């Protein structure tokens, strides 16, 4: 829905959110190429509670496996990390103090 | 017409890639 | 290198090759008016660009298919 | 004319020499293209894709670039 | 002096490498902080070699130059110049460093033109006098009609915070900076605004507290919240007094008399606390430490006891509650007590702080800065300190000028108009003074990525015929009116940028010999 | 002095290829200034020998032979005038001997 | 008026005295 240079950065913001399911699928011994691809197919249909099932070794329901994460954990992980990376591209000059 | 040309011959285009490559090594360490 | 933006220039040339049949559509420094490379007479050999894609692919295959480095330390 | 003692970057020196010995015009563009194929393979490496599976995918992709480049080609010398 | 050198380990140079090392060392200082000038300039990260390096990112030009430690002798004059600019007005330390370096860069262009350096000093003194009249005649005063003065104060804080890390927080941090000085209602002491930095949360979660925050929580068995209390603070010793008689011992004959003395010592410590609670108070703040024997007396009477807040902590509590220090308790009718509504304890970042909610005569504030990292909190504290110091002097001097390159083109126009009414000996030095004043909007325009060769040319054509309020619009990248956009700076800030850079460039240009002595412990 | 003015175009953010293309048009216009102002000398050889002494008088003015233009100009013009052909620049053998002033030198 | 001012801030005003003082030591050695 955006245009200009803003549309190329939200896609870079959205592609960086797929790293944590790629991290969870790679550490579980699953194939991370087909796991994150299947996760985008389940959430496009309407499955908002779909994720990586480390017990079955695939994609299943999360609330059936009783995996509950608080909202303040995930909101502050997105708010503090975005505020940090908004400063590193602004703070860039190496000055070695004597 | 090209409507201008902004020549940027300075340092911090290379140091900006150094902060990116250093933070990628930390994320791959605790991956 | 010409002073333009890489997104604002590559998106316009690539979109014009899909709406019509794909012309000799590139870029230039002083831009010579239009972006038609057939009118600007920018002519390169076929086997020159054929070996650019063929040699760079085989050199990437020999540096992707390697998982060990056995270099020494100091000279002596 | 560099003093690069790096065995991966030494192969980029022999790549520019091999373009000079066969054709002799695109010695600069064959190093930027080889660095571009390896830069795009860095993000594919983090997704768990095998490096030979990327190399097998580049051969099926470069085969399309050879056949498509032979569409418009004519000279009257 | 180089020929037949009569020095031990010292070297010198006269008129060949003296002005060469002075112009190299001063331009490299100005070219260092050149990238930090303007609303689109980047920031620096300062690091050491090791041994508790303590990295401190700063965008202000004074904090960069005070930590680098330049070895050049002439570069230390520009470092000390930006130190006074931070201590006097608190802003323009980066603008005074680039302006003093662009004067010496134009003076380096007068090397090959064979201009006498005393002619450049006499040419710049007449140029600085013409530039003082440009800012004084264009200053906008504000007396009555206070609804336009509070709107003018938000343009001062909006201009200062635009060149810092608080870029997309001007809807919040402008209100945190204007209302902090507006709650002072008097002199700009610049210490009643206690800034507390806590990790966790974004910069949008930061706020200005309506009361006051403190540490060193309330006792052990004392109440944590008292509604409608009378706050009495103190600066006296509670226990282990050893009261002011050096050389006094307890020389008794038996150990039964020692038990009578130590009971008499605790009775006088109990009688001192009984003189405190005769005022009818519920809270007690002592600058010194409170030991266990008076702490039990305040807990039995239902009185709070805040022990060892700070040396300057009782000063802010005296300005936010409306009381006095009251270090002696012998006249309850001559001791004024504080006033509050709630002394409940709040938790900010897993740390319990004493919140003095609902205080009367609150001439003190508490800014609760919350950031993602410690590097952001150290930058946002210096960014807020560069904004509160200008508003503390804008309420003392209400004269404001139009910033954003508009003030520099007004100063450069008055020099160029008087450069044509002068003979050719000093007219070339005055034209170099006007070109350095036009470099200050050129650094701002080129830091964003705009066409700096055309925007300053459009500013020079605008100010040549009218347009006294025309400046640089960094939002869209064009030329707009500064009175409409609301980009104004203080008169005393812009005067100290012009005056201190003209005096510092006068010192370095008059140097023809740099005789450095032999250093100690350097081999 | 061209690269000193090119150092002034560093802070103006001018592209360096624009300075190269700007100087190629500038050098092409500068060739037409010297070509249209060149003074030729064919016949009337009494004005060409006077013109040759102005060439040697300008070259020797920027050297150590400052107050010797009444002698060293005639030693340089008549040396090439006695060649009467190609400028081989080896038939003029210069012999350096100590003793005497520079006015004592001769052809 | 002063009819001009020629500022000469360069090296060889001091090296010219070095050639004078060196030649005076030679003339005083064989004096
Ligand atoms: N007039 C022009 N307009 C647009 N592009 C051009 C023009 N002239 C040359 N180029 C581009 O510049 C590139 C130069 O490549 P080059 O460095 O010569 O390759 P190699 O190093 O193999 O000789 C070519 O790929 C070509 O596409
Ligand atoms: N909104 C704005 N529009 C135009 N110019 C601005 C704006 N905000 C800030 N500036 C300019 O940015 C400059 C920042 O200078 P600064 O680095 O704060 O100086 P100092 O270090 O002395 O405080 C100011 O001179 C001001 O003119
Ligand atoms: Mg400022
Ligand atoms: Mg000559």
């Amino acid at each position: 829905t955006l245009s200009g240079m803003e549309s190329y950065c939200v896609r870079a913001f959205a592609d960086a959110m797929e790293v944590i399911p790629s991290t969870l699928a790679e550490n579980a011994g699953l194939n991370p190429i087909s796991t994150v691809t299947e996760l985008r197919n389940r959430h496009a249909q309407g499955e908002k509670t779909a994720g990586i099932n480390v017990r079955k070794g695939g994609i299943s329901n999360i609330l059936e496996e009783l995996v509950v994460q608080p909202l303040l954990v995930s909101v502050s992980a997105l708010t503090l990390a975005t505020e940090t990376v908004r400063s590193i591209l602004k703070i860039d000059d190496v000055v070695n103090t004597r | 017409r090209g409507k201008g040309a902004y020549q940027d011959r300075d340092k911090p285009a290379q140091i900006r890639f150094s902060n990116i490559s250093a933070a990628k090594a930390v994320a791959d360490a605790i991956r | 290198n010409s002073g333009m933006n890489p997104i604002q220039t590559m998106t316009e040339v690539r979109a014009r090759q899909v709406k019509e049949m794909n012309p000799a559509l590139g870029i230039d420094c002083l831009h010579k008016g239009t972006n038609d490379m057939k009118q600007q007479h920018v002519i390169e050999t076929l086997i020159g660009k054929k070996q650019q894609i063929s040699l760079a692919t085989q050199m990437v295959r020999m540096i992707l298919k390697i998982d060990d480095i056995r270099k020494p330390g100091e000279s002596e | 004319m560099m003093d690069v003692d790096h065995q991966i970057a030494k192969l980029m020196v022999e790549l520019s020499k091999s373009q000079d010995d066969e054709i002799g015009d695109g010695t600069t563009g064959v190093v930027v293209l080889a660095g571009a194929l390896l830069e795009e393979a860095e993000q594919l490496l983090d997704r768990g894709i095998h490096p030979i599976r990327i190399a097998d995918g580049y051969e099926q992709a470069a085969r399309v670039a050879i056949e498509h480049l032979d569409k418009i080609s004519d000279s009257v010398l | 002096a180089p020929v037949n050198i009569f020095k031990a380990g010292a070297d010198e140079e006269r008129a060949e490498t003296a002005r060469l090392t002075s112009f190299i060392g001063a331009i490299a200082i100005g070219d260092l902080v050149k990238s930090t000038l303007g609303p689109k300039g980047m920031d620096k990260i300062l690091l050491s070699s090791g041994r508790d390096a303590s990295l401190m990112v700063t965008n202000d030009g004074a904090t960069i130059l005070k930590n680098i430690g330049v070895d050049n002798p002439a570069a230390k004059v520009l470092v000390d110049m930006s130190r006074v600019q931070d201590d006097e007005v608190g802003d323009g330390t980066t603008s005074v460093t680039v302006l003093a370096a662009e004067l010496l860069r134009e003076a380096e262009s007068l090397i090959a033109k064979k201009i006498h350096p005393q002619t450049i000093i006499a040419g710049w003194r007449e140029a600085t006098k013409a530039a003082r009249e440009a800012l004084l005649s264009s200053a906008v005063d504000h007396g009555s009609d206070e609804v336009k003065f509070r709107q003018d104060l938000m343009n001062i804080a909006g201009t200062t915070l635009s060149s810092k890390l608080l870029t997309h927080h001007k809807d919040h941090f402008t209100k945190l900076a204007v209302e902090a000085v507006l709650r002072l209602k008097g002199s700009g002491n610049l210490e009643a605004i206690h800034i507390i930095k806590k990790l966790g949360g974004s910069l949008a979660d930061s706020y200005l507290d309506e009361g006051f925050l403190l540490d060193k929580k309330i006792g052990v068995n004392q109440p944590k919240r008292i509604e409608n209390a009378k706050i009495l603070i103190a600066n006296t010793g509670m226990d282990t007094d050893k009261i002011k008689i050096f050389g006094s011992r307890v020389r008794v004959d038996s150990t039964a008399k020692v038990a009578e003395i130590e009971h008499a010592e605790k009775e006088k410590m109990k009688e001192k606390v009984e003189r405190i609670l005769k005022h009818g108070i519920n809270c007690f703040i002592n600058r010194q430490l409170i030991y266990n024997y008076p702490e039990q007396l305040f807990g039995a009477a239902g009185v709070m006891a805040i022990e060892h807040a700070d040396f300057a902590g009782v000063e802010r509590l005296a300005l936010v509650t409306g009381g006095e220090i009251a270090s002696t308790f012998d006249h309850p009718e001559l001791v004024k007590l504080g006033s509050c509504k709630l002394i409940e304890e709040v938790m900010i970042g897993e740390d319990k702080l004493i919140h003095f909610s609902g205080v009367a005569l609150g001439e003190a504030c508490t800014i609760v800065l919350r950031g993602a990292t410690q590097q952001i909190l150290d930058e946002a504290e210096r960014s807020l300190h560069d904004a509160l110091c200008v508003l503390a002097q804008t309420v003392k001097d209400s004269r404001t000028v139009y910033g954003g390159g508009c003030s520099e083109m007004l100063m450069a126009h008055a020099v160029t108009q008087l450069a044509n009414r002068t003979p050719g000996k000093e007219a070339v030095a005055m034209e170099s003074y006007a070109k350095a004043l036009r470099m200050l909007p050129t650094i701002i325009a080129d830091n964003a990525g705009y066409d700096s060769a055309d925007l300053v040319a459009q500013l020079r054509a605008a100010h040549s015929e009218g347009n006294t309020t025309a400046g640089l619009d960094m939002r869209e990248g064009t030329i707009g009116d500064m009175a409409i956009l609301g980009i104004t700076e203080s008169f005393q800030v812009k005067r100290q940028v012009l005056l201190s850079a003209a005096e510092a460039a006068e010192v370095i240009l008059r140097v023809d010999n740099i005789i450095k002595a032999a250093p100690r412990k350097r081999v």
